């Protein structure tokens, strides 16, 4: 019906530029103010910019003034955001939105990741245990997303928690995967995390051994 | 600008409950208040605009009321689809500003985190870097505070947290906090402690280890 279809975004280096697009259908595009709103990872919503129906009136958030430029092409039913001089703090899902009295139609979201990293496979380190014992693997310093982790080649699923990746200040991702198991099993069962980072073709199987030190 | 603060940060609800969320403005916004719903990995959706008006297609178990600086969103008979984050938003003045959100999640009993502390591997230490990981496992509700201490010094600015979505089987959360130190700094200190505050704990629990010790 009424729809806003986003494209653009993805990976960019600090200081670099990206252009986001938003294609509108199902309503009279030229008669509405359009907006961009962003959401940093694990955080709330921040308005970025607005543009009036005929581009007479343009508004920017304090945090993007002088770097981002909003525009629209009413004849193509399209909204744009030219983002320049990108920084780590601009890493976020960016949404286009129509405004009437509230933001009443939203795009699907476009992820923008600002990092100087090249493709790099992770190092995998043990998180070693010492009724129930917890063990895991730290999957550190990889780019881009994603990595997959299983345990015991998929035969161990119960009690597994693989955390969402966090972008570190180095521009590389890290995550841990953990599992809780009965401590009585630690002396008889083997626990192995299977890590695959397909962008770098990096596959590791790490058996996690109980430690005391 | 106009600061919007929502309360509580999370509400525990069961299927069929009535849920009431609160939003407060730092100054008067008249009727210019909207409410949105967000589910994991999805864009927000408008529910209510101008404080009380239902958007097209939105189910009539959602109502809003209030004006000035005080507003509420009521869900009158919660369905499985309504477990989500809810945001308010002021359209009185530019910049439009959002509240920080309220997560309506599945009610279960309070479960204290099982806390585990993991020293850096010797593998990693070889490379000049030390990651210390604190696991908070299978807890409820989601609100939890992790304080790192190194030789009793309260750490800030050098840890990162990551949290799971509510588990489908047991309705709990888990959280990792990771402290990142140079190998040099790690070698300069003895006691590495993870102190955890949570509703399921009568006073904060400290898990710790001593570098080099068994």
């Amino acid at each position: 019906e009424v729809q806003l279809v986003q494209s653009g975004g993805g990976l960019v280096k600090p200081g670099g530029s990206l252009r986001l697009s938003c294609a509108a259908s199902g309503f009279t595009f030229s008669s509405y103010s359009m907006n961009w709103v962003r959401q940093a990872p694990g955080k709330g919503l921040e308005w970025v910019s607005s543009i009036s129906s005929s581009s007479s009136y343009i508004y920017y958030a304090d945090s993007v003034k002088g770097r981002f430029t909003i525009s629209r092409d009413n004849a193509k039913n399209s909204l744009y955001l030219q983002m320049n001089s990108l920084r780590a703090e601009d890493t976020a899902v960016y949404y286009c939105a129509r405004v009437t009295d509230a933001f009443d139609i939203w795009g699907q979201g476009t992820m923008v990741t600002v990092s100087s990293a090249s493709t790099k496979g992770p190092s995998v380190f043990p998180l070693a245990p010492s009724g129930t014992a917890a063990l895991g693997c730290l999957v550190k310093d990889y780019f881009p997303e994603p990595v997959t982790v299983s345990w015991n080649s998929g035969a161990l699923t119960s009690g597994v928690h693989t955390f969402p990746a966090v972008l570190q200040s180095s521009g590389l991702y890290s995550l841990s995967s953990v599992v809780t198991v009965p401590s009585s099993s630690l002396g008889t069962q083997t626990y192995i995390c299977n890590v695959n980072h397909k962008p770098s073709n990096t596959k590791v199987d790490k058996r996690v051994e109980p430690k005391s030190c | 600008d106009i600061q919007m603060t929502q309360s509580p940060s999370s509400v525990s609800a069961s299927i069929g409950d009535r849920v009431t969320i609160t939003c407060r403005a730092s100054q008067g916004i008249d009727n210019w208040l909207g409410w949105y719903q967000q589910k994991p990995g999805k864009a927000p959706k408008l529910l209510i605009y101008d404080a009380s008006n239902l958007d097209t297609g939105v189910p009539s178990r959602f109502s809003g009321s209030g004006s000035g600086t005080y507003f509420t969103l009521t869900i009158s008979s919660l369905q499985a689809e309504d477990f989500a984050v809810y945001f308010c938003q002021q359209a009185k003045a530019f910049p439009p500003t959002f509240g920080g959100g309220t997560k309506v999640d599945i009610k279960r009993t309070v479960a204290a985190p099982s806390v585990f502390i993991f020293p850096p591997s010797d593998e990693q230490l070889k490379s000049g870097t030390a990651s210390v990981v604190c696991l908070l496992n299978n807890f409820y509700p989601r609100e939890a505070k992790v304080q790192w201490k190194v030789d009793n010094a309260l750490q800030s600015g050098n840890s990162q947290e990551s949290v799971t979505e509510q588990d489908s089987k047991d309705s709990t959360y888990s959280l990792s906090s990771t402290l990142t130190l140079s190998k040099a700094d790690y070698e300069k200190h003895k006691v590495y402690a993870c102190e955890v505050t949570h509703q399921g704990l009568s006073s904060p629990v400290t898990k710790s280890f001593n570098r080099g010790e068994c």
